[PDB]
């Protein structure tokens, strides 16, 4: 009779800077989509191994909501198969990703006059992120032949960055909340169910 | 809701040293930095240095490079600004700035607008050169 | 890198049939939700049929619907569009498009990444 908490998930109060995504285990409830069937703001909705119009029918094993802001421009890192800063260094899908990528732009909660800065990405790393991986790590980048011992300089630098949310920025630059919903099928009993 | 107030200005003769101090209160800097700028009268604001809080590592304008410290105390939630080898010069309002937007190049914090800033502490230099000529 | 060109378009009578087909370059076909938008003289595309992965489930927009027919047949890397009973009002370039991903909102143009240039179909009387 309880259903899984997709508000929470959706409606929360702060989001994670990408870098740092957030992941909110749903289990042992019944998954109603409906909230997302009777929304029409979500700038993009699509559902990888699945039909968005059979998720009140599925049953899973596990489900993970992963939930991040990144820029406009950035939406489609956010799929299987893409490379770029996010998908490469911040929050990599798998190539065979089963789940649902919904954004939507935030400009009303994520913007503010003189720019919201609060948002950070991840813009140098060794190497490319494997699939569902989080690296919080802030130790100076050595981009050089000579290690930095935590000094920043010449070839030697920080590796996160803000964003810089600006209500006058393009498409491409204004802020996207991103709620990925991931469905795990397994030789183990299901968890989580839709209504039908 | 957040404060920068400084402290330690004051006269000093050229050779000599003051510790300017800026107390923060309502929110830390984390990955981003905090500085110190310096106006004197009828010229434009320079920047003095900056600090990344959360690692530490500093950038110095060239005029302070070598003669000035800037630390800070993440228990304190301070930012320091030792100043050695004052000159005639040095003489400006100093005063502390935050920064919201973290940087990965350091050496941005040069120029970047900062978000938060202080009232400013006055530090006057003495020399025996007697400068102002009438 | 991935190309769609359409094919199949020229004149037909009112009433009469067209098939309509789009190849993809490569192997990835498989891996796309398929679908064809049309651009009838000056109007916006506008959304006509969809496919998904497996070829269930299949969309269709309102003034289409018994009408038209989408399929697909990974072997080949094609999609078709099956119209019959064509009428004036069905005059328009008829675009292919594709997307790893199958939308809720799969009529917005904005939802697939891969787009052929058109094929022209004109319905006289
Ligand atoms: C978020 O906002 C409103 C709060 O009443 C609600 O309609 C909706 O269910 C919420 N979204 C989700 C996905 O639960």
């Amino acid at each position: 009779t309880n259903l899984c908490p997709f508000g929470e998930v959706f409606n929360a109060t702060r989001f994670a800077s990408v870098y740092a995504w957030n992941r909110k285990r749903i289990s042992n409830c019944v998954a109603d989509y409906s909230v997302l069937y009777n929304s029409a703001s979500f700038s993009t909705f699509k559902c990888y191994g699945v039909s968005p119009t059979k998720l009140n029918d599925l049953c899973f094993t596990n489900v993970y909501a992963d939930s991040f802001v990144i820029r406009g421009d950035e939406v489609r890192q956010i799929a299987p198969g893409q490379t770029g800063k996010i998908a490469d260094y911040n929050y990599k899908l798998p190539d065979d990703f089963t789940g649902c990528v919904i954004a939507w732009n935030s400009n009303n909660l994520d913007s503010k006059v003189g720019g919201n800065y609060n948002y950070l990405y991840r813009l140098f790393r060794k190497s490319n992120l494997k699939p569902f991986e989080r690296d919080i790590s802030t130790e100076i980048y050595q981009a050089g032949s000579t290690p930095c011992n935590g000094v920043e300089g010449f070839n030697c630098y920080f590796p996160l960055q803000s964003y810089g949310f600006q209500p006058t920025n393009g498409v491409g630059y204004q802020p996207y909340r991103v709620v990925v919903l991931s469905f795990e099928l397994l030789h183990a009993p299901a968890t989580v169910c839709g209504p039908k | 809701q957040v404060q920068l107030v400084e402290s330690g200005g004051g006269l000093m003769q050229a050779g000599g040293s003051l510790r300017l101090s800026c107390a923060v209160s309502g929110r830390t800097f984390s990955t981003a930095a905090m500085g110190w700028f310096r106006q004197a009268p009828g010229k434009e604001r320079e920047f003095v240095a900056a600090i990344r809080w959360s690692g530490g590592s500093a950038y110095y304008a060239d005029s302070v490079k070598g003669r000035f410290t800037i630390s800070r105390d993440k228990a304190k939630n301070t930012v320091y600004l030792q100043m050695n080898s004052l000159k005639y010069e040095d003489t400006a309002v100093y005063y502390c700035a935050g920064f919201s937007a973290t940087r990965s190049l350091l050496s941005d914090y040069a120029t970047w607008p900062y978000d938060y800033w202080g009232q400013g502490t006055q530090v006057t230099v003495s020399s025996k050169h007697h400068h102002h000529h009438h | 890198q991935v190309q769609l060109v359409e094919s199949g378009g020229g004149l037909v009578q009112a009433g009469g049939s067209l098939r309509l087909a789009c190849i993809a370059s490569g192997r990835t076909f498989h891996s796309y939700v398929m679908a064809w938008f049309r651009q009838a003289p000056g109007k916006e595309r506008e959304f006509v049929a969809a496919i998904s992965w497996s070829s269930t489930p299949t969309y269709y927009g309102e003034s289409v619907k018994g009408r038209f027919t989408i399929s697909r047949d990974n072997a080949k890397n094609t999609v078709y569009l099956q119209m019959n009973r064509l009428k004036p009002e069905d005059t328009a370039v008829y675009f292919c498009a594709a997307d790893r991903g199958e939308s809720y909102y799969y009529t917005r143009p904005t939802e697939y990444e891969f787009w052929g240039q058109g094929t022209q179909v004109t319905v006289s009387s």
